[PDB]
RNA sequence: GGAGAGGUA
DNA sequence: GGGTATTCGCCGCGTACCTCTCCTAGCCCGCAAGTATCCTATTCCTTGCAGCGGT
DNA sequence: ACCGCTGCAAGGAATAGGATACTTGCGGGCTATATGGCGGCGAATACCC
């Protein structure tokens, strides 16, 4: 009964930023990469398979595109196990012999350390450094790899969201590769294109979100479908059975007698350790270990290596292996309760088995057929009806228009919710492009770095009802961020007062954030954060803060000032009212500039 | 373990290493074992009578399983490579035994031509006639020539006429299976019943388990397929594993000892027993490898193959590579590391060079010198010291 | 009667079931005239002692891990007032009695006004209390026919 | 609560009290309606019922 | 605005 | 095929007035599940000095 | 007379929680098929010859 529902928060608006990044991207020329016939031919010699023509079609679709000065944002989405990785490696190779810092993002650790091995096995003959960042790397390691990012000693970096901690200033990006893109929302996708607009982007998944599928069908982004499975891989015989340990036991005995390994989906981190022993008396003959995202971030290293070195048959696991881990020995999934899963998730679950000549059985343990809900049911005969090699894009198109693609200039990539026009998207984009290119004004994110951290946990922006015109909203944002006098803040104030009547609360708070930003830059204040419990201010090395009067504050109110670091001052104030918090920082910084020196 | 050995030995030799693709289906299953694998299965059984060398890995379940009675293998199979020393009239009388008709202008199934030096055939299996052109009691050409225009499309090295299944699927074999059904099992009126299904001619999933009813002859224990000088190499153990599997088979048999829909043959019919297995096991000389000390008698040799020391790395100690850095210093023989993967080599390549160790990748374990650090790329799992010749393997798993 | 009709309810897997102990009407939150003024039902909360078993899985059909019991509420039922009226929304309403077909089997005949003949056609309805009706009738050409619902 | 509240609130035989006497309410609580679910209707009733 | 019920001539 | 007979399905079924009560699912917000990141905190390896004994 | 040896202070490193995101599904809170008519007439089969 502790649900505690009905909140509200609209701390940021996204459409302005997404227009800004797209207008920046279309403005900047991309990079006509250099192609090598022969040095890359020796790299082609290295790959120990033979390409399908559809893989080759993807390859020459990528390469002849990436050697052009335009904007390359390509969907190389195919089906699972179709060798989709190697085309990405080929693009990376051709980019990196131009020394252009390919960035690869994966939605988990597991892909990063397996693809670390994959890339590192691939580039064993070339003077290129490939590195991986995660929580498995030590922080000491992280400090120096992010350093040699800036000196550009690392040429290829792969990582989790740990790369998008935004303190990673690269030397020269030319290529971005996203693997299994059907995560991240939108912000984690476009955070890297924010810092470099003209960079090239390669997008890999097996099951795209409907939003990028619609935008692929919009002509904004290129598409290469991959069919023609590369090998002797059949079709994972889907079996949707009501839960029975005997069926389970015979499946496990079938796999162990085959010698292969077992994926056991449980998707319940608390209860999976109980799930281990209750599976253990059912199959005492097996070798089973436990894997999820909540060991002590070293156990799973042993677990995955031991599993990959065949030290145990069965892995009970959560959806942390939904990302596509290959390990071609195993051929049997046991989905304990398939009911609460999307069809893309289901196609992925079928995706990790197979990957080989051997026939892979799939076991979809469900509740009783009336007991399963109709959503889970029609999902189950959806996946059961369509068991075909190369059926992924069919399933993705079925996912589309049943859930509806999200809005074209915002988050929430699935869901209809009455988006804006695609023709309107064209018109708004081109108006953004030529208005931005007009005076060549710097971007939003460029004026986030130059601007001091002035986040005060406020909903403070230009709301949609106040100005529906997102384009001139961005124009106002650029003029407001460009403002270098309080007087031009004032003419902007009377300007919007003229143009739209009364100014709402987020807009006027945005105005006074600009005001405090002005004196913060003017004195030398570098970082000023606040919250309910107080807040923390970071000065410069050359501040206009009185040191003697700073100690005087520390000894007149030790409960309200604590220097913890050289310029790192925590004030502790029960800041409950946002307006009084604004006047707190305003009047305080007024006294501080009364002590300006 | 077979799978492990299949690429363990592939690391450690050059000789042809090949398995037996057995039924991935379970004993008395209700599934198909994926026909093409069976097409790979019998191919092995084509060469098992005639190879003069070669490494074949089979596990105990395969030896437990019975096979085809081999007259079908010599009778309905025209897999044939270029090194088949065979005359002209020999294939004439063999395809006469197969029932083929002599047409010089082959158009229909079961036809062949043989004039001068040329032999042609049109099979019962496919829609393609083939020029053979036998030379001096041997075969020299495999010409995919036209059905009417007599022009070659492609010259082949080995022809593969394998029929689609273990059993003959022809109507006489259908009647034989019906006869053996009415001999052993019973007939009930049901369309879904497999007796009436093969009366309709169709092929159910677990059709392979009613195998011998298609031959009217006992199934071989496949050792009649054997060459005269094989050499059996015991791995793991037998007088536990075979009995264990026998228990599993009988457990499944009595478990599915129900359902006159698909009644099941006794396992003595479709399998060995452990008793007769060990009865046929004295027909061939054998090498038994065990990880224990045999004390003393003739035909034993205990080889000093001692375990590695405590080799482990840890970041808790100040210098993590202490065990290897001191174990190599006290080491007299060559040290082969045998990295599994190639780029993993550099995972050791930037790791031993931290302690100024640069092992060079060699190919053959016989290439080891008296004192040097070398490595393989292969599939080893645990290292050990060969104190007989002071050789050493330090695998990946010797470091974690 | 209704609770013994429905409860106990088994599960589909059959590893547990919910049974019933007793019921008890709560005290009304308001009385008749205050409900009359305010504009709300004169209602009693229903508090039922439900009881859920848990069987053991690996143990055979019929064993007990655990069983729980509590008084749990479901639904506001209006109480009839002291006279015969229900106060439902401040409007006193009366549920008038109905006079309907007693379930059973009823033989009948449309008295010769069909089939242009003057021949009578006897029919028989099996009328359940709750369920599907059943009709038998004679054809004008003496053929017995059935229809469901 | 829905299947009770609908019937006691708005049903075919849950009717408003005729309450302009003692007699009117006491002859309304004793009323025997042949209408309702499971019964006949006002415009589909013959001379005989 | 639509159903449901009751009423008058 | 054609002719008559039965059978199914739609067409209608009074006007005017007054009073009263009652007219819902869906969807999306936030919970659950998962995944990743960011902290303090407290626990835990680990080592140096302090001091205590030994010939 | 001090060397050598262990015990605890220190001090950090890690790891263990607590928050911050992102994906699916679901539930609640609002809020955006019933069985009791009948006669007439006409079109559409049923059957029979
Ligand atoms: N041209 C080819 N011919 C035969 N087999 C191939 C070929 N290309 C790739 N393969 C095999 O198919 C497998 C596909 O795995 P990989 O992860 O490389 O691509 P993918 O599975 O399509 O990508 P994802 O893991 O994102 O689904 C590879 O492990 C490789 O062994
Ligand atoms: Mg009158």
């Amino acid at each position: 009964s502790r649900a505690r529902q009905k909140a509200a928060e609209k701390v940021r608006d996204v459409a302005a930023e997404l227009l800004d990044i797209y207008a920046q991207r279309a403005a900047k020329e991309g990079f006509a990469f250099k192609h090598d016939r022969e040095q890359y031919q020796l790299f082609c010699d290295s790959f120990p398979f033979e390409t399908t023509p559809d893989q080759a079609q993807a390859i020459n679709a990528v390469l002849s595109d990436m050697c052009q000065p335009l904007a390359m944002d390509r969907l190389v989405c195919g089906d699972v196990g179709f060798g989709k990785t190697e085309v990405a490696m080929r693009a990376a190779f051709l980019a990196v012999d131009n020394h252009k810092q390919v960035a690869v993002l994966v939605p988990t650790t597991l892909l990063a350390q397996q693809h670390y091995d994959n890339f590192r096995d691939r580039f064993a003959n070339w003077p290129v450094r490939i590195e991986m960042i995660s929580r498995f790397r030590s922080a000491k390691e992280q400090t120096q790899i992010l350093a040699e990012v800036a000196e550009g000693k690392i040429d290829i970096l792969i990582g989790t969201h740990k790369l998008l901690q935004s303190d990673v200033k690269f030397k020269d990006l030319g290529l971005l590769i996203v693997d299994e893109e059907h995560r991240f929302g939108v912000r984690h996708k476009e955070r890297i294109k924010a810092m470099r607009a003209n960079v090239d982007i390669l997008t890999l998944t097996a099951t795209p979100i409907p939003r990028t599928l619609n935008m692929a069908m919009s002509g904004m982004r290129d598409l290469s479908i991959i069919a023609t499975p590369p090998a002797r891989r059949l079709a994972v015989k889907t079996f949707v059975r009501e839960y029975d340990s005997m069926v389970v036991r015979e499946a496990i005995l079938r796999e162990i007698l085959r010698g292969g390994q077992v994926y056991y989906l449980y998707n319940d981190v608390e209860n999976i350790q109980k799930a281990a022993e209750r599976l253990a008396e059912l199959v005492p003959e097996a070798r089973i270990a436990i894997g999820h995202g909540q060991m002590r971030e070293r156990e799973l290293e042993r677990v995955m290596n031991d599993f990959h070195h065949q030290r145990f048959n069965v892995l009970v696991c959560t959806t942390i292996i939904e990302t596509g881990i290959d390990i071609p020995t195993a051929n049997t999934i046991i989905i304990e309760r398939a009911d609460h899963f999307g069809l893309a998730q289901l196609h992925q679950l079928r995706g990790r088995v197979g990957r080989s000549h051997h026939q892979a059985y799939a076991w979809l343990l469900t509740p009783h057929p009336k007991a399963m809900t109709t959503d889970a049911q029609k999902r189950l005969e959806a996946i059961a009806s369509l068991e075909d090699l190369g059926a992924g894009f069919a399933l993705a198109t079925h996912d589309l228009e049943i859930r509806g693609a999200g809005e074209l200039l915002g988050e929430e990539q699935s869901g209809s919710m009455e988006t804006i026009g695609f023709s309107l998207y064209m018109e708004l984009l081109e108006n953004a492009v030529d208005a931005l290119k007009a005076g060549r004004e710097p971007s939003l994110e460029d004026l986030t770095s130059q601007q001091t951290e002035v986040e005060l946990r406020m909903p403070s922006l230009l709301p949609d009802d106040f100005i529906p015109d997102v384009n001139t909203r961005l124009s106002f944002y650029k003029r407001i961020a460009s403002a270098k006098t309080e007087n031009e803040l004032e003419e902007i104030k009377v300007e919007l007062i003229d143009r739209f009547g009364l100014l709402p609360d987020p807009a006027r708070t945005l105005l006074d954030i600009a005001r405090l930003r002005q004196q913060a830059q003017k004195l030398g204040i570098r970082k000023l954060e606040g919250n309910e419990k107080g807040g923390v201010i970071e000065f410069a090395e050359k501040n206009h803060v009185n040191p003697a009067w700073l100690i005087g504050l520390l000894q007149k109110q030790p409960q309200h000032y604590r220097l913890d670091g050289p310029t790192r001052l925590k004030f502790i104030q029960d800041l409950s009212e946002r307006k009084t918090r604004i006047e707190w920082v305003r009047q305080f910084m007024r006294e501080l500039e009364e002590n300006a020196i | 373990n077979a799978l492990r050995l299949h690429d363990e030995i592939s690391q450690f030799t050059d000789q042809m290493v090949m398995n037996l693709a057995d039924w991935e289906t379970l004993p008395y299953d209700s599934f198909s074992p994926h026909q093409d694998i069976i097409s790979s299965r019998l191919s092995t059984l084509y060469q098992l009578p005639t190879m003069q060398r070669g490494v074949l890995i089979v596990p105990v379940n395969t030896l437990m399983q019975r096979v085809c009675p081999h007259s079908f293998l010599h009778g309905h199979a025209l897999v044939m490579k270029k090194g088949q020393r065979l005359s002209r009239d020999a294939l004439r009388t063999q395809l006469d035994s197969a029932g083929y008709r002599h047409v010089d202008q082959v158009m229909e199934h079961g036809e062949y031509a043989t004039r001068g030096a040329l032999l042609d055939l049109f099979p019962m299996g496919s829609e393609l006639p083939y020029r053979l052109d036998f030379f001096d009691d041997e075969i020299d050409s495999l010409r995919v020539f036209d059905v009417d225009s007599q022009r070659t499309l492609e010259e082949v090295e080995a022809i593969n006429l394998l029929p689609a299944h273990e059993f003959p699927t022809d109507k006489a074999a259908i009647e034989l299976f019906r006869s053996q059904w009415r001999d052993t099992f019973e007939v009930k009126r049901d369309p879904e019943h497999i007796y009436q299904q093969v009366s309709k001619g169709t092929l159910p999933a677990g059709i392979e388990y009613w195998q011998p009813l298609f031959f009217s002859e006992p199934l071989p224990p496949l050792f009649s397929y054997f060459p005269a000088n094989t050499l059996l190499v015991n791995t793991g153990d037998l007088e536990t594993s075979a009995e264990r599997f026998q228990a599993d088979t009988l457990a499944r048999f009595e478990n599915r000892g129900v359902d006159p829909m698909r009644p099941l043959l006794p396992p003595q019919s479709l399998w060995l027993r452990v008793d007769e297995l060990f009865s046929e096991l004295k027909n061939w000389p054998r090498v038994q490898l065990k990880t224990e000390h045999l004390p003393t008698k003739a035909a034993n040799a205990n080889l000093g193959f001692q375990k590695l020391p405590d080799l482990a790395v840890q970041a808790q100690q100040k210098a993590p590579l202490d065990a290897l850095r001191k174990f190599l210093e006290t080491f007299d023989g060559p040290v082969v590391f045998s990295v599994e993967s190639e780029g993993r080599r550099e995972a050791l390549g930037e790791l031993l060079a931290r302690i100024k160790i640069a092992p060079q990748r060699i190919m053959r374990l016989d290439e080891a010198s008296d004192r040097g650090r070398y490595l393989m790329i292969g599939a080893a799992e645990h290292g050990f010291v060969d104190t007989v010749r002071n050789l050493a393997l330090i695998c990946e798993s010797d470091l974690l | 009667a209704a609770f013994r009709s429905v409860f106990p309810i088994q599960s589909y897997s059959g590893n547990s079931e919910l049974q019933y102990v007793s019921y008890r009407l709560g005290e009304p939150v308001f009385d008749v005239q205050e409900c009359q003024i305010r504009g709300v039902t004169y209602s009693a909360p229903l508090r039922v002692k439900l009881r859920l078993v848990i069987y053991e899985r690996e143990a055979p059909e019929g064993t007990v891990k655990d069983i729980k019991e509590q008084e749990v509420y479901m639904g506001e039922i209006p109480l009839m007032t002291d006279n015969g009226t229900f106060v439902i929304n401040g409007t006193e309403r009366v549920i008038v009695s109905q006079l309907h077909r007693s379930p059973g089997v009823f033989f009948d005949s449309d008295k010769g006004k069909t089939h242009s003949s003057g021949k009578v056609l006897y029919n028989a309805r099996i009328i359940p209390y709750r369920g599907s009706w059943l009709d038998f009738e004679f054809d004008p050409k003496d053929n017995l026919f059935v229809r469901i619902d | 609560s829905a299947a009770v509240k609908e019937f006691f609130g708005s049903s075919q035989l849950s009717q408003f009290m005729d309450q302009n006497n003692p007699l009117s309410e006491i002859t309304h609580k004793r009323r025997i309606s042949a209408l309702g679910p499971g019964g006949l209707t006002r415009e589909r009733a013959g001379f005989e019922v």
